[PDB]
């Protein structure tokens, strides 16, 4: 059966990308998910916010 | 042959007495003037852990019974 | 079996009696790690004891 | 022990970089050389890409191999002459030299057999709580969950309430770990009454701790109560001056400091293990909370007045709005053509069933993911 599925693996590729993955296989995934997005912005807020803020000492 | 029969009764009181479970909310009473003729086996940590005296009164104790019963 | 009074089948356990004499003594069932201030004795109770048995070849 | 610091520190270093080569990277290797360490020194460089000195590690290899060889020796001594409580302490200095020497495989075998032995509580019970440790200095999970477990039922076979706590706070501190908040939140809030623990760390980081999850997953009313009426906190939360500086800026309406305030700790969270890349979760987590608190109050109101009272720009905060509105996350919803701001409020139902439904939805995928497996 594993044989099997291996022989549909190769059929529906090979594959390049899928070969180097292959070659890097790891880690965890803690609890839950979603969405992560960008960072730094928090800080870059206040960092903004001052700047916000200064500009708005500015104004 | 009346001994034999006591004994268990005490077996009895001693099995179900230890046989609970912790949470069996149920407290065990048990009063007696000779404090003496009691196998040891009922006061042991878990079947009888509290023993409580009750003494004959004296000066300050007796004027609340004395307030009381008059 | 009742009114063969023949073996039915035997049950299991027993009960045991030097074990109801244990549990009719209820005596504090205690692990070492828990009386501080009780080794040269325990050293001592070793000595006497537990090198005894473990070892009596000592 | 192991002492945790070096998981910390060593955390530190990996760090966004940040190199440096300051206090940090000589404060590990100088715990390497009086902990003659070496799995580290290969997994280390391995890890970090800057190995060198191939004679120290040779030193620190060998003295360890003098000491392995010792107890391994004593030990021997004691198969002749048993000894039951003793041997299982010898081990327990093996597999524990295997703390000093960190190497995690082997003091998890040592200590195991070890149970087979151990026979008392504070041997059979403590030890996993150090194999466990083990599991927070590596970073793992599992390997803690499975012991916890045991642990856990000896606590409650039998044992006391100080075994209990120190419990707590290993719990606890491992649901800070990952996302769950909520459970550390009692925890380790409920840990502040007793805390002989210091294995891990010390007190008042602890205290921020359990102010920090506090503020984050309690209640405005037990936030009052359990934290900002805390006899224990008091006298520490005067010691610091920085989360509960914030914690009393939300409590009392003081907006626009709360900020600056979470901006802060927040730089001071992407440094710790703990939270690790939490920092990201913790602090847009506390911008909601805020933007509600505003907003319990109004039917309607300006932004302007919203901007205005924490000193940014609108277009800003309209900008930061628009992350929690759409996810149902804040009842809000904005007009910008007259720049106000309106209030909907939430019906329960609406609640649960966006999370019946999403929870359902994941024992839907694993109820049939598996039974296809079994199946077959």
């Amino acid at each position: 059966e594993k044989k099997q599925p291996v022989d549909l693996g190769l059929l529906e590729e090979d594959d390049e990308f899928e070969e180097f993955p292959a070659e890097d296989w790891d880690a965890h995934v803690w609890e839950d998910n979603w969405d992560d997005d960008n960072v730094e912005d928090d800080f870059s807020n206040q960092l903004r916010a001052e700047l916000e803020k200064h500009g708005y000492k500015m104004e | 042959g009346a001994d034999r029969e006591v004994q268990r009764i005490l077996l009895e009181l001693l099995n179900q007495m230890d046989g609970f479970d912790q949470n069996v909310n149920v407290k065990v009473i048990m009063a007696t003037n000779r404090a003496d003729t009691l196998d040891p086996a009922l006061l042991r940590p878990g079947r009888l852990d509290r023993k409580i005296e009750f003494p004959l009164p004296d000066r300050r104790q007796k004027r609340l019974i004395f307030s009381t019963i008059t | 079996r009742n009114d063969s009074y023949t073996l039915h089948k035997i049950l299991p356990n027993k009960v045991d009696p030097l074990v109801s004499l244990m549990m009719v003594e209820k005596v504090p069932d205690s692990t070492y790690e828990m009386i501080g201030g009780l080794d040269k004795q325990i050293k001592e109770i070793k000595e006497v004891i537990e090198l005894p048995v473990k070892h009596p070849e000592l | 022990n192991p002492d945790l610091r070096i998981a910390q520190l060593r955390f530190l270093l990996s760090l966004p970089e940040h190199r440096g080569d300051a206090a940090v990277r000589d404060e590990l290797m100088a715990a390497v050389r009086d902990n003659n360490m070496a799995p580290y020194y290969e997994a280390l460089c391995k890890s970090l890409d800057w190995q060198i000195d191939v004679d120290l590690l040779n030193k620190m290899k060998k003295a360890n191999e003098d000491e392995l060889k010792r107890l391994d020796e004593e030990l021997e001594d004691a198969e002749k002459n048993l000894g039951e409580s003793e041997i299982r302490d010898a081990m327990m200095a093996k597999a524990e030299y295997l703390c000093r020497i960190g190497d995690k495989e082997g003091a998890l075998t040592a200590f195991r057999k070890t149970y087979d032995k151990t026979v008392a509580l504070g041997h059979r019970l403590d030890i996993v709580f150090y194999l466990l440790r083990i599991g927070l200095f590596y970073m793992d999970n599992d390997l803690i969950t499975r012991n916890t477990e045991k642990a856990k039922s000896l606590i409650e076979e039998g044992g006391d309430w100080d075994r209990r706590n120190r419990l707590k706070v290993y719990q606890g501190l491992y649901c800070v770990a990952i996302r769950d908040f909520k459970q550390a939140a009692e925890l380790f809030l409920d840990t502040v009454s007793t805390f002989t623990s210091y294995e891990l760390m010390d007190y008042k980081t602890f205290v921020t701790y359990t102010v920090y999850v506090s503020m984050i997953a309690l209640e405005r009313p037990d936030l009052r109560e359990k934290v900002i009426k805390g006899a224990e906190i008091l006298e520490v939360l005067h010691s610091l001056p920085a989360v509960r500086q914030y914690l009393f800026s939300l409590y009392e309406c003081r907006y626009s400091v709360f900020f600056q305030s979470l901006a802060v700790v927040e730089q001071e969270m992407k440094k710790d293990w703990l939270f690790a890349p939490h920092y990201r979760y913790y602090v847009r987590e506390m911008r909601i909370h805020a933007y509600s608190q505003l907003l319990e109050s109004y039917r309607s109101l300006t932004l302007g007045y919203m901007a205005e009272a924490f000193g940014v720009g609108v277009e800003f905060i309209d900008q930061e709005l628009s992350r929690f509105i759409a996810a149902g996350r804040l009842h809000c919803k904005i007009d910008k053509v007259n720049e106000i701001v309106e209030t909907n409020r939430p019906d329960s139902k609406n609640w649960q069933y966006q999370e019946t439904i999403k929870k359902g939805d994941l024992l839907l995928n694993r109820v049939q993911k598996l039974s296809r497996v079994i199946n077959m």
